[PDB]
């Protein structure tokens, strides 16, 4: 029961050829308890980062943080091609540990890529 | 510096940040305030001036409270000041939520000065074109004077002056044996100087914005009362001439 | 479950009615000169429901330069409550008020949204006992008069009133000032009376 | 999670304010350990708040509302929150809290005078809000309940004098039913001079 | 990188945090130990990112 | 001393030192570039007429309409980028039947244009929310319906802000087309008339001369739907000179 | 502030009310009545149900009926397209009216109105999403267009079947049955079955609740009317 | 109008390592009961553990971070009132999601001696003394009956190794924390 | 200022010259010279010290507020030369990635590995063209474990370096030639003769004769390794033991 | 002629410590039509002066009604004064659900003065160019408040914002010594004179070109327009 239909106003389009199969039923109770802890990992740590950031430095430290982040994610490779992230692991602090997002089912061969624009125009927010 | 000086991320050939230097000039466009220091307290005061009678009395307000215990005297655009005053007070609430009693002046105008700081780094936002001081009283820390100007620079002062006649006002305070003097005494010298570094014909009609913090509102921020604020500004005017 | 909840709506040819019985669920509440809702339900859902629809009523008027009318409040409150679909609200809710031709109206609703309008309409868990006498009672004919019951406002008072009277062999039967809420042309008319207990 | 009841706490209205009390006690359960602990938050001048439930989410929301307080003083624009404005308030964040679950388990009377106006409200975890002329939440709440209804009915218009007895006598015979010490007992009372709380005052039988 | 030989409470954090990310799910009970520029150093690393440094 | 060159216009989100912004005047110079739509609003109904302009004999009409549908009582005139055009035709359809969902109801012919508007006004500001326009849109509408209020006829430009009217023409003659229903115009005229006054109009302001093929009509009344003029509705009314 | 905005997170640190790993942040997650209201796109156990019907095709239109009166059995999605109702009547009721609302902006678009496999098709697609979830739909398309008439039984659990009879309810399996019927049947006589079936429900009850007369239908070719 | 509220010690506790600290005059002295249960947060300020291992030494590894990091920035000795915010913060926070109870006991130049308490649920109150864990039966009404109000260093340890003998009789590792230093201390 | 690159040789950060040259990294360095104040920090036996001009030129300003050196950690100080708001924000980072390494690797940060970490983000600010240099240089001090003292200097292009002695400001060409000339001699400076040798090298490059209040002086200590700060008798103390030799 | 450099974004500082993008900003809100706000002790008005292309349009719709409390007179750029406006209606909507109570007019003032500052100051953004003169009531009294294109806002006894509205504010720096026991009726003249200040010595006030607002201690934010207002001007003594 998640209520939230936004069902008032449930007027949203999708692809159907491109939703793949989506089953909205199952899509409120993870799969594994460790499945959003996993997905979210670098989100939720750098929001812990940014919350003791904010309270014990200011307000600015979480903000040059975040500005850092988002200049050098931005002079980056186009989504369909894969990207080093080389000056965003440096500003995290990622260049010398290895995870097992860095060795588990490799991101530079993904096994399915879409297409060129597709991917391109969906960063962008087009859908 | 010209050609270097469109963004607050290039430097001149001699190492300079001109962008930031034209928001320190632009803190030099604004009416005086001057903040001093003394034996118990701190006292501010605004040469505020009247842009219409049009206008309630009150409004355009250059002396803000931060915090229960801290006041802020602002220089430069006003809306600037008025962005940085709320950043000052979230500062403030955020340190008392989080560790439970009064942030130190030392430490909000860390805050404060690093977040104008950052703003003096990036293509995407221009410096702050404001400048302003911070003033406290603790019973354990006594009296605390701090001026942040749009560079991010932030140091702790016995008479701060930021504004158009922050020279003549500098002048004028250091005069002052204010380490050896109560609020009183200094809210009067604090009219007489804003009164003497007011230019009466190119500015017109100002009206005087004392401020006060110390023992005698028992550590609490608080506007001069209107009896105290007459006898100075009484002081001021005979002083005069 | 949460008993205390007896809403009787009655929409006359120019006038509705809403009455409830005070139990802790104080109810009624006005939305514009010429609608009421009566929300019986949880507590809780029910503020946040009225508090959704004032705000849903005063963008309408911004955006629209008018007062939404009773109609457009039920269907909006009709997909107001499926939004809330696999969470529902547990409230069971009677629009009652006045129609653009100045008739009477009363609305009814599920907890999902589903309404339809009604010539008179029993709320609640009394709502069940009461609702067949005072039935073959306002009808007194099997004529159909789907929108509007053939009384007159005072007719339609005492029937009301006589109903919840009639309620003593019945549930709770609060005998706490009756709630009534009376719409007509002249506006909204609050107008609590004690059942005598 | 098994579930405990509240502490105990008190309210009825009078003519010129409204008073309220509030039982100190960690807990009923594995936290009667933590005791010396008062339940009650001075919000500003005309409003005041007794809460009963879990302490963790009464400090929390003694942290947010005492920073709303301030926020407001340091403006000095002229208002501050009333009674019903902190009560609505208080709705909305336990009606929020309850739906997005990060639960907020805190049962509140919220007592105050404005404009010449006593108000008390109710508001639980749940979003149920109301007013009543008396109430009680926590432990005994079914057994000072009628107590309070019938004496209210008897007579709608109280005094200070009167009030602060009638909630005596309610914590008494919350006393005299179970026989956890209430040496632990808080008054607090809202008027026109302002909310002012005395400490633990001690029943000597 | 930092041309040093590691310290055992390196290895003990990294071990422990590991752990506790995946929360008991990645059964590893270990003991670790070493000797570093402090003196000799045992631990005891259990499933759910809890150690124990002990003699033995 | 000297004259230098001085530019604000070649980026919206930049003000001339006169207050005003160039980017949007250069969008409503880009509906002059379209073709001339009148649109008289009586008591009787509102009526819209365009001038076509069909460029190849090879080309369907039925495709190149310049008056839409809306919804059974609103009807659109467009003159200017059809591509930006029918964005906002398609806003203002998707809106009706949104706002007919919702509340049961038809929406008023202000409801559609203030939608529309809130649709048309979100440029500039593109790395907000995108998928958002970047300039405006470079056409002007003209809404004419039936609701509650009667005949109502509304015009909004590359600004996304409407205003309601009783006579306009927009598109490439509008400064003539205006100065004619300026005396042609009367506020109690019958719709008759008023098709009358605006298929005159057209022909005056017409490279070319009215045949049933190369304008097009459409009327709201308030017991019809809106009505689109066929082929020999059209001939008939030409043929009334 | 700028630097904030220029970043466009956001996220619960960059903004106001923030005290460790969260606090009030803006607001104690207390918000508005929306801040979008609808005309735009933006625990109560004892929902409604419903009870028998029928539906032939044709060879002058499809033919839909129901067992009599007070309660809704037949959805009038347009004038031009129908709809019955099973299960859910907040579940029929929505997702019609979500289908009648994509079937004008169609309309609206295309200058043409739309066809009923893709009616059918569009409500299947819209509650086969939530299938699973507990939307309970027994609906029926009927209508016609360019390729004649058209019937389809579209359902809550990804059915949508086509079909020249359908019948659903309790008297379904005696209302299928006394469908003894042929494609040319007349009208009169088409109008004669469909009152004979929900009879042969009702020949063991009478007029009363889901009870009265046979609330007959009829979609033509320009629109449908209602028989009696 | 119950007010009914989740207990936090009675959800899964099955055990316990019966963790104490007692407030004497200048200091306090922890106590507790090959491995070591006192975690030293600051120089002055260490903790007691109870709950889960895991999620415990979590909470003290990220206060011990965040205390190190905010004495830097202030330039001052740790207050124990602000590591028993942070304690506080994380255990209210991760309330669901934690088995982790807290007694912070230090000592701080402005404030001496200090027992603030953190238990299941997150809740700071300062007390003159704190037991926890599988203790409040045998320890609790002890130390309500004998506390003195006002001990010294030597006093208080062996108050508490008699509070945490008979916990035993149901090794006693202890700390004595004054402003001269920790003078850890181990029993049997 | 809103966003692009500024055209040009010398006038952006990602542009590189004819040459090959980063021209707004070196003008980076030239800002390191605004504020007109030397440091110098020397490296001793069992010692580090960084000595660092303290001018207050104003009667008004609290003289107890400028500072130049800060304390990174429990262990390590620095000396902060260039732009005053570049340099006290550098401290602030290099304070939170050395409490970051404590919580992730359970033991405090040697000095080099902070002067590695500090010298990445300002490689991270040369390479990018939305982030500009910090106008500043830190020089850190501490003892490590088993190296002994150590001085490092990152700089703003990146570079980072340990030292046995080392200068930045106004005069850090004429102090690396007087500190030169003092290694070659002899090194093992016990711990009074490295705050001699800082001090005679401050004192003799700008030809100034100091005053306890002109001269600010951070020690660490393998005896005592916490980062120190000398009050102004202990100055005084040095400057008159110095003057009486 | 040395500003070319320094006055096409509003994020580059003048060598003389101006930003020009504001000042700009400001000329825009020059570019409206007279709008005039004043206050009595019990009441707070608002007139505006609508233009219509002198024929054949409704007029501007120059006043907007926020809250039943806060009413406002936009001067400037219409696109701006509507996204002012939804941020403001949002703003009440939010403080009456949450709170209960009408929001206080000043504390809805800081908060525009806060979302308009920050155009001025980040890339990719222009100030927004419409001037407010917000009317509202709230516990307080009545209030009447400006608000600029440079995010700046002040506490007004009366002021006139718009094109040719020094005249305006001639008038009420002269006769404001009267405007607080002034009632309704003539609090609304005195308005409806400053207004007509703002005007050729030809033109004259007509019910097609005068709109007035009215908040205050019994009334809710009203609007009176093209018929209306006829009771307003009907005692008008002539110029």
């Amino acid at each position: 029961p998640v209520t939230e239909l936004s069902a008032s106003g449930p007027f949203e389009s999708h692809d159907l050829l491109r939703k793949g199969f989506s089953c909205v039923k199952n899509e409120l109770l993870p799969s594994h308890p460790l499945e959003l802890s996993e997905k979210n990992f670098q989100l939720n740590q750098d929001k812990m980062n940014f919350s003791t950031l904010r309270n014990i430095q200011g307000l600015f430290a979480p903000l040059k943080l975040q500005m850092e982040f988002k200049a050098v994610q931005q002079v980056q490779r186009l989504p369909f091609l894969s990207s080093s992230n080389l000056s965003l692991d440096v500003l995290r602090g990622n260049d010398e540990t290895i995870g097992f997002e860095d060795i588990l089912n490799d991101p530079s061969q993904s096994e399915v890529m879409g297409e060129p624009h597709l991917m391109v125009e969906y960063k962008l927010g087009l859908l | 510096g010209t050609g270097y000086d469109l963004s607050a991320s290039t430097f001149s050939p001699d190492g300079r940040v001109f962008q930031v230097e034209y928001a320190m000039k632009a803190v030099e466009n604004s009416s005086t305030a001057i903040g001093i220091r003394c034996k118990d307290g701190v006292v501010f005061g605004v040469e505020k001036l009247v842009l219409s009678k049009l206008y309630e009395e009150g409004s355009n307000k250059r002396l803000f409270n931060v915090d229960r215990h801290v006041g802020m005297a602002v220089a430069g655009l006003l809306a600037d000041a008025r962005s940085l005053a709320d950043i000052a007070r979230e500062e403030a609430s955020n340190f008392r939520s989080n560790f439970g009693y009064n942030i130190p002046l030392k430490h909000l105008a860390d805050r404060v000065a690093m977040y104008v700081h950052a703003y003096t780094l990036y293509s995407a936002v221009r410096p702050f074109g404001c400048s302003f001081m911070l003033g406290s009283y603790s019973v354990n820390d006594g009296a605390q004077l701090y001026m942040i100007d749009p560079s991010g620079v932030s140091y702790g002062y016995w008479g701060c002056a930021i504004g158009k006649a922050r020279q003549a006002a500098k002048t004028e305070i250091e005069k002052l044996q204010m380490k050896e003097m109560t609020c009183r005494d200094i809210v009067k010298e604090v009219a007489k100087i804003i009164y003497i570094v007011h230019d009466e014909v190119k500015d017109k009609a100002f009206e005087l914005e004392l401020s006060w913090v110390g023992e005698l509102t028992n550590g609490r921020h608080e506007i001069v009362p209107k009896d105290i604020r007459e006898e100075a500004e009484k002081y001021a005017k005979e002083s005069l001439k | 479950v949460f008993n205390g909840g007896t809403i009787l709506a009655i929409a006359g040819e120019d006038f509705a009615i809403v009455a409830s019985d005070t139990r802790d669920s104080p109810k009624c509440y006005k939305l514009t000169d010429k609608t009421v809702i009566g929300c019986s339900g949880f507590h809780g859902d029910c503020l946040t429901l009225t508090k959704i629809i004032e705000a849903r009523l005063k963008m309408y008027k911004h955006s629209n330069n008018k007062a939404m009318t009773t109609g457009a409040i039920a269907a909006m409150l009709s997909t107001i409550l499926y939004s809330r679909r696999f969470f529902p609200y547990y409230v069971y809710n009677i629009i009652g008020g006045l129609d653009e031709e100045g008739k009477g109206a009363v609305y009814s609703f599920d907890p999902v949204g589903s309404y339809q309008r009604d010539s008179f309409k029993a709320g609640g868990s009394a709502s069940a006992m009461l609702q067949p006498l005072l039935d073959n009672q306002v009808g007194f004919k099997n004529m159909q008069n789907v929108e509007h019951v053939p009384l007159s406002l005072d007719r339609a008072m005492r029937l009301v009133k006589d109903v919840f009277i009639s309620a003593a062999e019945r549930d709770v039967y609060t005998g706490d000032a009756l709630r009534i809420c009376i719409v007509t042309k002249e506006g909204i008319r609050e107008e609590t009376v004690s059942l005598r207990k | 999670n098994p579930m405990v009841t509240g502490t105990s706490v008190l309210g009825v209205k009078f003519e010129g304010g409204v008073v309220i009390a509030a039982d100190m006690l960690g807990s009923y359960g594995s936290l009667a350990r933590f005791r010396n602990i008062s339940r009650i938050m001075r919000v500003n001048n005309s409003t005041m708040l007794g809460a009963s439930g879990d302490y963790a989410d009464f400090q929390y929301l003694k942290q947010v509302l005492g920073q709303m307080v301030i926020d407001e003083e340091l403006l000095g624009d002229g208002h501050s929150y009333s009674p019903r404005a902190i009560h609505s308030w208080l709705t909305r964040a336990m009606y929020s809290r309850r739906s997005k679950m990060n639960p907020l388990w805190n049962t509140m009377v919220i007592g105050g005078y404005a404009d010449g106006e006593s108000f008390l409200g109710y508001v639980d975890m749940l979003g149920v809000a109301y007013e009543a002329p008396s109430l009680a939440t926590g432990y005994g709440a079914y057994l000072a309940q009628p107590l309070l209804r019938e004496v209210l009915e008897k007579q709608p218009v109280l005094s200070q004098t009167e009030a602060r007895d009638l909630v005596e006598r309610c914590m008494r015979v919350l006393y005299y039913r179970d026989a956890r010490s209430y040496n632990r007992f808080q008054i607090a009372t809202v008027t026109e001079k302002g909310v002012e709380i005395e400490g633990p005052l001690s029943t000597e039988t | 990188s930092t041309g040093r030989l590691p310290r055992v409470v390196t290895a003990n954090r990294m071990l422990k945090q590991m752990l506790f990310r995946y929360q008991g799910y990645i059964g590893a009970a270990l003991v670790l130990g070493g000797v570093d520029v402090t003196g000799p150093h045992l631990y005891s690393i259990y499933p759910h990112g809890s150690t124990d440094k002990l003699p033995y | 001393m000297f004259l230098t060159r001085s530019e604000y216009d070649r980026g919206v989100n930049t003000f001339s030192p006169e207050g005003r912004l160039f980017q949007v005047e250069y969008a409503i110079e880009a509906i002059k570039l379209g073709s001339t739509a009148i649109g008289i609003q009586t008591s009787e109904g509102v009526c819209l007429a365009v001038e076509k302009r069909i460029t190849s004999p090879l080309m369907e009409p039925s495709s190149i309409e310049k008056i839409v549908e809306i919804d059974a009582h609103i009807g659109c005139a467009m003159s200017g980028l059809i591509a930006d055009a029918k964005t906002l035709i398609d806003k203002a359809r998707v809106e009706t039947q949104n706002h007919w969902f919702t509340y049961n109801e038809t929406m008023t012919v202000e409801s559609v244009t203030q939608a529309v508007s809130n649709l048309a006004l979100q440029f500039g500001e593109e790395d907000a929310d995108p998928g958002a326009m970047s300039r405006p849109f470079g056409v002007a509408l003209l809404f004419g319906g039936v609701d509650e209020k009667g005949p109502q006829l509304f015009h909004m430009d590359p600004s996304g802000t409407f205003v309601q009217c009783d006579a306009r023409a927009i598109g490439s003659a509008s400064e003539g087309a205006q100065s004619s229903l300026q005396e042609v115009y009367h506020k109690s005229m019958t719709l008759k008339e008023a098709i009358k006054s605006s298929l005159i109009i057209l022909k005056q302001v017409m490279e070319e001369k009215l045949n049933a093929t190369n304008i097009e009509l459409a009327t709201v009344q308030p017991g019809q739907n809106f009505h689109m003029f066929t082929k020999e509705e059209l001939e008939e009314v030409i043929k009334d000179i | 502030m700028a630097l904030a905005s220029v970043l466009e997170r956001p996220l619960p640190v960059n903004q106001r009310g923030f005290f460790g790993l969260g606090g009030r942040a803006d607001l104690l997650d207390l918000g508005p009545g929306s801040l979008s209201d609808g005309l735009s796109l933006a625990p109560g156990i004892e929902m409604l149900h419903g009870t028998t019907t029928l539906a032939f095709k044709f060879r002058h239109g499809v033919i839909v009926a129901a067992d009599s009166r007070t309660v809704k059995k037949v959805i009038e999605i347009n004038p031009y397209l129908l709809g019955t109702m099973a299960g859910g009547a907040a579940d029929c009721s929505f997702w019609e009216r979500l289908l009648a609302r994509q079937c004008r902006i169609y309309e609206l678009r295309n200058k043409e109105r739309i066809s009923v496999a893709a009616a059918s098709k569009l409500l299947a697609n819209m509650v086969y999403q939530y299938k699973g979830m507990g939307l309970s739909m027994g609906t029926m398309i009927c209508g016609w267009d360019k390729r004649g008439p058209g019937l389809y039984y579209v359902d809550s659990e990804g059915n949508r079947i086509s079909g020249a009879t359908f019948s659903v309810g309790s008297g379904s399996v005696y209302a299928y049955g006394v469908m003894d019927r042929g494609y040319s049947y007349d009208l009169e006589v088409e109008q004669a079955y469909d009152l004979a079936r929900r009879a042969i429900y009702q020949a063991t009850y009478r007029d009363a609740y889901s009870g009265g007369a046979v609330n007959l239908y009829h979609v033509r070719e320009d629109g449908w009317i209602r028989v009696s | 109008p119950e007010a009914f509220t989740p207990d936090w010690e009675s959800r899964e506790v099955s055990t316990g390592t019966t963790i104490m600290a007692v407030q004497f005059d200048g200091g306090v002295v922890l106590g507790a009961d090959v491995t070591d249960k006192l975690t030293p947060i600051h120089d002055r300020i260490f903790c007691c553990r109870s709950g889960s291992a895991a999620d415990t030494q979590a909470v003290a590894d990220a206060v011990t971070y965040q205390l190190g990091f905010h004495s830097i920035e202030l330039n001052e000795p740790p207050l124990v009132h602000t590591a028993a915010s942070l304690f506080k913060e994380m255990c209210y926070r991760y309330r669901e999601d934690l088995m982790a109870g807290i007694i912070i006991a230090g000592w701080d130049p402005q404030e001496g001696g200090q027992v603030y308490s953190v238990p299941m649920g997150g809740m700071m109150v300062r007390q003159s003394f704190a037991i926890g864990g599988s203790g409040s039966s045998y320890i609790y009404g002890y130390v309500d009956a004998t506390y003195r109000e006002g001990m010294t260093k030597e006093e208080c340890l062996q108050f508490t190794a008699n509070a945490l003998a008979l916990a035993m009789e149901r090794v006693i590792r202890l700390a004595a924390i004054a402003e001269s230093g920790v003078e850890r201390q181990v029993l049997l | 200022m809103s966003r692009g690159s500024s055209a040009g040789f010398d006038r952006h950060i990602t542009i590189f010259s004819p040459e090959g040259r980063l021209y707004q990294v070196e003008y980076a360095f030239k800002a390191i010279n605004q504020g007109g104040l030397t440091s110098v920090a020397v490296r001793g036996k069992d010692c580090a010290v960084i000595v660092t001009q303290k001018k207050v030129p104003d009667k008004l300003l609290d003289s107890s507020t400028v500072t130049h050196l800060f304390k990174i950690t429990e262990n390590i100080g620095c000396v902060m030369t260039g732009m005053t708001a570049d340099s006290r924000s550098q401290v602030q980072r290099a304070r939170y990635e050395a409490a970051n390494w404590k919580y992730k690797y359970g033991y405090e940060i040697p000095v080099d590995m902070l002067c590695k970490r500090i010298a990445d983000i300002s490689q991270v600010y040369t390479q990018n063209a939305e982030m500009r240099p910090l106008g500043c240089c830190m020089i850190l001090i501490g003892i490590d474990e088993e190296q002994g003292p150590q001085v490092y200097k990152c700089d703003p292009a990146g570079y980072y370096c340990g030292f046995k002695a080392t200068a930045a400001g106004v005069k850090q060409t004429e102090s690396t030639s007087f500190l030169e000339k003092k290694v070659k001699k002899k090194f093992d400076w016990t711990f009074e003769q490295t705050v001699e040798t800082a001090i005679t090298c401050l004192s003799t490059v700008l030809s100034i004769d100091f005053k306890p209040s002109e001269i600010e002086v951070g020690v660490v200590t393998v005896e005592n390794p916490k980062f120190r700060i000398l009050t102004e008798a202990e100055i005084d103390a040095h400057l008159v033991a110095l003057a009486e030799r | 002629m040395f500003r070319n450099q320094y006055d096409n974004d509003v994020t580059v500082w003048s060598p003389q410590g101006r930003i020009h993008q504001i000042e700009y900003a400001m000329e825009a809100v020059k570019q409206g039509s007279a709008t005039v706000g004043l206050k009595s002790k019990t009441h707070a008005v608002l007139v505006a002066l609508k233009r219509a292309q002198s024929e054949l349009a409704a007029h501007q719709k120059k006043i907007l009604h926020v809250d039943n409390h806060i009413g406002i007179s936009i001067a400037g750029l219409t696109a701006d004064a509507r996204l002012l406006c939804n941020f403001m209606r949002q703003e009440c909507l939010d403080s009456r659900f949450v709170f209960d109570r009408p929001l206080p007019v000043s504390r809805l003032v800081s908060l525009i003065g806060s979302k308009t500052q920050i155009p001025t100051q980040r890339y990719g953004r222009r100030p927004y160019g419409v001037g407010l003169l917000i009317a509202g009531y709230d516990d307080m009294g009545p209030h009447i408040f400006q608000t600029c294109p440079s995010a700046n806002y002040f506490d007004c006894r009366a002021m006139s914002i718009g094109a040719r509205s020094q005249s305006a504010r001639t008038y009420l720096e002269r006769h404001m010594s009267e405007f607080m026991e002034c009632n309704l009726n003539e609090l609304v003249k005195h308005g409806l004179r400053a207004l007509r200040e703002t005007l050729p010595a030809e033109q004259d006030l007509t019910t097609k070109n005068v709109s007035i607002g009215i908040v205050g201690k019994d009334l809710e934010f009203t609007i009176y327009d093209d018929d209306d207002v006829s009771p307003f001007l009907e005692g008008l003594e002539e110029r």
